RNA sequence: GUCAACAAGUACCGUAAGGGAAAGUUGAAAAGAACUUUGAAGAGAGAGUUCAAGAGGGCGUGAAACCGUUAAGAGGUAAACG
RNA sequence: GCGGUGAGCCUUGAAGCCUAGGGCGCGGGCCCGGGUGGAGCCGCCGCAGGUGCAGAUCUUGGUGGUAGUAGCAAAUAUUCAAACGAGAACUUUGAAGGCCGAAGUGGAGAAGGGUUCCAUGUGAACAGCAGUUGAACAUGGGUCAGUCGGUCCUGAGAGAUGG
RNA sequence: CCCAUAUCCGCAGCAGGUCUCCAAGGUGAACAGCCUCUGGCAUGUUGGAACAAUGUAGGUAAGGGAAGUCGGCAAGCCGGA
RNA sequence: GUUGGAUUGUUCACCCACUAAUAGGGAACGUGAGCUGGGUUUAGACCGUCGUGAGACAGGUUAGUUUUACCCUACUGAUGA
C-alpha cells in the first residue's frame, strides 16, 4: 500500500557510490571550451588549503538591506607557490573520445618532480628522465624533438601542458611535488604550442592564471570520516528510544517484491573522502608573499587601504595544523572540500558570469588575524604587547 | 615407516615424521605449503618470522574468517596469519631432519624441503556446557607430518 | 555427552506456548 | 623455589597474617629447606623471616 | 545370538520404585625392538626381531563417507547427466 | 545353510578387498589379469529360508560443509625486579599500585561431600589461554576424650502385645 | 578437611540455590552509602594491539518544553535537617 | 511536491492551523530474525444478556514472555583478480 505522508527522499543518487576517491589529488574532468578568439592563457591551478579567518567589506547590492553596509564574511586562504610547467602533451579529436597524441618534457626536471615518479625515493638510484634528457643536447635526437613538435602541431587540437608545485617552500612534511596537466585555451594549436615552449622550465604565478573577484570552481577530496552508519552517513531519522536491537538505522529495506536490495537504499559504509567539485567561489584577494626587498622583509600582506596595518595573512601563532604562508595566496569566498594541508584544483569557471552577484567588484575593509589555536584577542604581537604591558618573564 | 612418495634416491636425502602433534591442522598445513620447495636455511630463517611476525604465512583453503594481511601480498595472496605453533612445531621437526642429514653424512648446507605433507589425526574430546542444559564436543584437530629433505646443488 | 529427553520436552512446550500468545485466531 | 609452605609456618610460629611475614628475598633458598616449624623458629631467631608491622592508620584528624 | 562371548545385572542414571550399556582377534613363539643419534619430553632417524611390522601392545583383514599429497587434465552461464 | 555329485579348487596362496587392466550378457550379474591378503572356498542336481534397500522427522556407528567462524565481555587493576626452570603475561619471593571494607572476598561451625586434608614426586591427559601451578596423577602420612557430642529423657508422633 | 563467585545440590571449578556464631576507626540518626586498619585476595575459565559501524551500560546538550507516543514509557525534577 | 496538530488502536472520519497544494493508489491488504504491541489478542478476573448447569456472547472492561543470521544471494563499503 502507499505512504500515508511523503516526504523527500534522503540523499542524493547522483554522487552514488559514496566510496573512498581513488586519486587524492583532485581531477578536472572538463576544462573551460576553448574558443580561439580570446588571448592565450591557463585554465587551472593547483593551490594547498590553509586555513580559513573572516573579513570585513562593504557591500554593493543596490536596492538590498546589506546595501553601502559592512558585512562579515568568512573567507579561505589557499596558499599557492608557482607551478613551474616541465611538459607539453598533445592530444587528438577521435571518434572514441581524445587520445594523447604526443609528450614531450623539459630538459631539466628538479627532484621535487621526479620524486613523483618513485614510490620509495631512499632506495631508488634516481635514474628517471637520464636517457630522456640526454636527446635535448644531442643532434640525432634533437631532430627528434622537432618533428615531435610540428607533428604535434599539425595534428593536435588540445594542448595540456605538465606542471608542477614546488613543495620546498610549503611548510609541509611533504617534499614528492603534485603534477598536473593544465590545459591551454585561446589562439590557434601553433600559437598555443610556441607559447608553451617558451615556459617550459620556467614558473607561473598564480596572479597570470586568475584575477581579482572572478568566480572559480575548486575541485578536491573531501574529509574523510571513515565508516558510519546510516544515520551519519545518509541523515535518516534515528528510531525511537524503546527498539530492541538498536536505533540508529534505517528500518525497512525494501519490499518484499523485487526480492533483492535496490542501489536507491541508504546502507552503511564509507563517509568522506570523496571527490567533489563546487563552483562559484568568488576570489576576495590575490596575495602577495613574503618578499626580501630593502635587507628587510615587506610582510603586510593582510594590509588593506583602510587597516594600514603592517601585519601579514598568518594569525598569531600561525594556522592551526598547517604552518605559516610565505608565499602568495588566494582568498575564497566560503568553505572549500577537504582537510588542512590539502592539494585543491582550482580551475576557471565552465560557465559565463552574467549574474550581479558574479560581476561584484569587492573591496576589503579588515582582515582578521587573530589567533585561531583558541579565543584569540589580539590582532597582532605588537598589539597585545602594548596593552598587557610588561609581563614578568621579560623583565628577567 | 612407510612413507607417501618415496625419494627418487635415498641416499641424498633424509626424513622425520611426527605423530599425533597438538597444532591445529588447518593451520600446520597452510605453513607447510608456505616451506614446501625452500632450501632448508631459508625455510628456518623464515620460519622464525612468523613467530616475529615479520613475514606471514598466506592462508589459501582453510581461509574463512582470516583477516587481510599486509604482509600477504609478499606471497601474491591477501588474506595471512602468523601461526605460531604451527612454526615452532615445524622447526623441532625440521633441527630433527637436519640431524637425521648429519648422521648418515650429508651436507646440510643443500638440503631442500622436497615432500611434506600434514595428516589429520584422531580428535581428542572434551566437552563444552551450552545453554539449556546441553553438553555440545569441544574437539581437538591434532595432526601427523612427515617430510623428506633431499640434498640438491 | 548424554542428552537429555525432558529438556526437549520443556522446550517444545515453550514453542507450543509461545505460539498462542504470538498467534491469535 | 616455591615457598607456599614456609609463608604458611611463618605466620602460624608468628601470630601474624600472611601479609605480615617477610621472607628474606637474598637468602631465598636458605628458607627453602626448613619443612618443620622448628626450623622455621631458627630463621625467625637469625632474621631471614621477619614480622612486618603495621600500616599506620593515625587517628589524628578525627582527634 | 540372552541385556551380558569380556572385571555384566557391571560402570553409570534416578530420592525411590526401578532403568541399564559399550567393549572379542599381535604373533607359531614375546622373539614386545638391544645399541647409536636429535630433542626437555612426547616423538623421529638408523639398527635389530620375524616369513611378515604393508602384524609395533584397542596391534588379523582394513571398505566407504571424509581428508592430505603427488601425477594428469580442465575451469566466466552452479555442478552433474543422455 | 542341508542332502548328493564334480578321483572339484587351495600355503607353488582360499575368502575378502582394491583396480586409468581384459571381456561377456538386453539386463539381474558374471568371468579373467594385476595388487593386497593369510586359510579356507566353489560349480552342477535337489532341499530349506530371518534371502537382495536410497527413502520410513527409519536404528546404531562413523564423517563432512558450516569453520579456524560464533565465541573465550557480569561484579574498577595491574606493574617492576629476582629466583627456580628446557620453557614464565599466569608459579614463588620482594617492592609498588589497588579492591573486599567487620550484614567482609575475614575467622569458625550445622547439613551435605568422602580423603578433597598434609607432604614429596610427576608434567601424558584434565583444570575450555598457559602453567615450573592444582581440589589432577602417583607415592606416603594424618582424626587420640570420665568432663566435647552421641549415648539417657520425653515432644509432635510412630508402634507391638491383649482384643 | 571443605562449608561455598572451586571441595555441597543444580550433567561442570555453573553470576542460581543453601541454617548459624563473632564484628574495628572516620563521616552520619544509622550493623545506610563512601574511605581506611586487622585479616584476605589477584579482577572471577585467556592475553596483546587498535578506538570503525552497530550495540549494551553511563553521561551532557543551545533555543523550545510532551508538539513524541496507544499511553510522560524512559529519564529528569523533588529530596536531609 | 503534497505538511504540523486535538480526539480515536484505528484504516477511515471529523475539526483547528498553515500552505503553491494539503490528489488517488500499488508493491504477500509492501515492510515483525526492522521495531512497537494500541486493536484483535490462550490460561486470571468483573458486568450485562443467555443457559437448570458446566459454560457461551460477531458485546463492554482490566492484567497478560514478541526467539535465531556466523551460511548463500542481493545490497553497501573494502582488498584484489
Ligand atoms: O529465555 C527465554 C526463551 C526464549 C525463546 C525460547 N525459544 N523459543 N523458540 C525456541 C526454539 C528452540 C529453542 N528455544 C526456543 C526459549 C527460551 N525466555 C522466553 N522468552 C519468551 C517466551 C518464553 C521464554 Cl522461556 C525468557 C523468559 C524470561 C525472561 N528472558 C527470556
Ligand atoms: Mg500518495
Ligand atoms: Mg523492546
Ligand atoms: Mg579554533
Ligand atoms: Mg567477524
Ligand atoms: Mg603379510
Ligand atoms: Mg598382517
Ligand atoms: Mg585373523
Ligand atoms: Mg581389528
Ligand atoms: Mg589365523
Ligand atoms: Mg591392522
Ligand atoms: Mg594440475
Ligand atoms: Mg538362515
Ligand atoms: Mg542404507
Ligand atoms: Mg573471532
Ligand atoms: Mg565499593
Ligand atoms: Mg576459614
Ligand atoms: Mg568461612
Ligand atoms: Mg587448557
Ligand atoms: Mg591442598
Ligand atoms: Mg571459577
Ligand atoms: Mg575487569
Ligand atoms: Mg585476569
Ligand atoms: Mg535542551
Ligand atoms: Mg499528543
Ligand atoms: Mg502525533
Ligand atoms: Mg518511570
Ligand atoms: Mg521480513
Ligand atoms: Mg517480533
Ligand atoms: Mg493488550
Ligand atoms: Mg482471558
Ligand atoms: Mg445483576
Ligand atoms: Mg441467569
Amino acid at each position: 500500500s502507499h505512504r500515508k505522508f511523503s516526504a523527500p527522499r534522503h540523499g542524493s543518487l547522483g554522487f552514488l557510490p559514496r566510496k573512498r576517491s581513488s586519486r587524492h589529488r583532485g581531477k578536472v574532468k572538463s576544462f573551460p571550451k576553448d574558443d580561439p578568439s580570446k588571448p592565450v592563457h591557463l585554465t587551472a591551478f593547483l593551490g594547498y588549503k590553509a586555513g580559513m579567518t573572516h573579513i570585513v567589506r562593504e557591500v554593493d547590492r543596490p536596492g538590498s538591506k546589506v546595501n553601502k553596509k559592512e558585512v562579515v564574511e568568512a573567507v579561505t586562504i589557499v596558499e599557492t607557490p608557482p607551478m613551474v610547467v616541465v611538459g607539453i602533451v598533445g592530444y587528438v579529436e577521435t571518434p572514441r573520445g581524445l587520445r594523447t597524441f604526443k609528450t614531450v618534457f623539459a630538459e631539466h626536471i628538479s627532484d621535487e618532480c621526479k620524486r613523483r615518479f618513485y614510490k620509495n625515493w631512499h632506495k631508488s638510484k634516481k635514474k628517471a628522465f637520464t636517457k630522456y634528457c640526454k636527446k635535448w643536447q644531442d643532434e640525432d635526437g634533437k631532430k627528434q624533438l622537432e618533428k615531435d613538435f610540428s607533428s604535434m602541431k599539425k595534428y593536435c587540437q588540445v594542448i595540456r601542458v605538465i606542471a608542477h608545485t614546488q613543495m620546498r617552500l610549503l611548510p609541509l612534511r611533504q617534499k614528492k611535488a603534485h603534477l598536473m596537466e593544465i590545459q591551454v585555451n585561446g589562439g590557434t594549436v601553433a600559437e598555443k604550442l610556441d607559447w608553451a615552449r617558451e615556459r617550459l622550465e620556467q614558473q607561473v604565478p598564480v596572479n597570470q592564471v586568475f584575477g581579482q573577484d572572478e568566480m572559480i570552481d575548486v575541485i578536491g577530496v573531501t574529509k574523510g570520516k571513515g565508516y558510519k552508519g546510516v544515520t551519519s552517513r545518509w541523515h535518516t531519522k534515528k528510531l525511537p528510544r524503546k527498539t530492541h536491537r538498536g536505533l540508529r538505522k534505517v528500518a525497512c529495506i525494501g519490499a518484499w517484491h523485487p526480492a533483492r536490495v535496490a542501489f536507491s537504499v541508504a546502507r552503511a559504509g564509507q563517509k568522506g573522502y570523496h571527490h567533489r567539485t563546487e563552483i562559484n567561489k568568488k576570489i576576495y584577494k590575490i596575495g602577495q608573499g613574503y618578499l626580501i626587498k630593502d635587507g628587510k622583509l615587506i610582510k603586510n600582506n593582510a594590509s588593506t587601504d583602510y587597516d594600514l596595518s603592517d601585519k601579514s595573512i598568518n594569525p598569531l601563532g600561525g594556522f592551526v595544523h598547517y604552518g605559516e604562508v610565505t608565499n602568495d595566496f588566494v582568498m575564497l569566498k566560503g568553505c572549500v572540500v577537504g582537510t588542512k594541508k590539502r592539494v585543491l584544483t582550482l580551475r576557471k569557471s565552465l560557465l559565463v558570469q552574467t549574474k550581479r552577484r558574479a560581476l561584484e567588484k569587492i573591496d576589503l575593509k579588515f582582515i582578521d588575524t587573530t589567533s585561531k589555536f583558541g579565543h584569540g584577542r589580539f590582532q597582532t604581537m605588537e598589539e597585545k604587547k602594548a596593552f598587557m604591558g610588561p609581563l614578568k618573564k621579560d623583565r628577567i | 615407516v612407510r612413507y607417501s612418495l618415496d625419494p627418487e634416491n635415498p641416499t641424498k636425502s633424509c626424513k622425520s615424521r611426527g605423530s599425533n602433534l597438538r597444532v591445529h591442522f588447518k593451520n600446520t598445513r597452510e605453513t607447510a605449503q608456505a616451506i614446501k620447495g625452500m632450501h632448508i636455511r631459508k625455510a628456518t630463517k623464515y620460519l622464525k618470522d612468523v613467530t616475529l611476525q615479520k613475514q606471514c604465512v598466506p592462508f589459501r583453503r582453510y581461509n574463512g574468517g582470516v583477516g587481510r594481511c599486509a604482509q600477504a601480498k609478499q606471497w601474491g595472496w591477501t588474506q595471512g596469519r602468523w601461526p605460531k605453533k604451527s612454526a615452532e612445531f615445524l622447526l623441532h621437526m625440521l633441527k630433527n631432519a637436519e640431524s637425521n642429514a648429519e648422521l648418515k653424512g650429508l651436507d646440510v648446507d643443500s638440503l631442500v624441503i622436497e615432500h611434506i605433507q600434514v595428516n589429520k589425526a584422531p580428535k581428542m574430546r572434551r566437552r563444552t556446557y551450552r545453554a539449556h542444559g546441553r553438553i555440545n564436543p569441544y574437539m581437538s584437530s591434532p595432526c601427523h607430518i612427515e617430510m623428506i629433505l633431499t640434498e640438491k646443488e | 555427552g548424554l542428552q537429555i529427553p525432558a529438556i526437549l520436552g520443556i522446550l517444545g512446550g515453550i514453542l507450543a506456548l509461545l505460539i498462542l500468545i504470538l498467534n491469535p485466531n | 623455589s616455591m615457598l607456599r609452605l614456609q609463608k604458611r609456618l611463618a605466620s602460624s610460629v608468628l601470630r601474624c597474617g600472611k601479609k605480615k611475614v617477610w621472607l628474606d628475598p637474598n637468602e631465598t633458598n636458605e628458607i627453602a629447606n626448613a619443612n618443620s616449624r622448628q626450623q622455621i623458629r631458627k630463621l625467625i631467631k637469625d632474621g631471614l623471616i621477619i614480622r612486618k608491622p603495621v600500616t599506620v592508620h593515625s587517628r589524628a584528624r578525627c582527634r
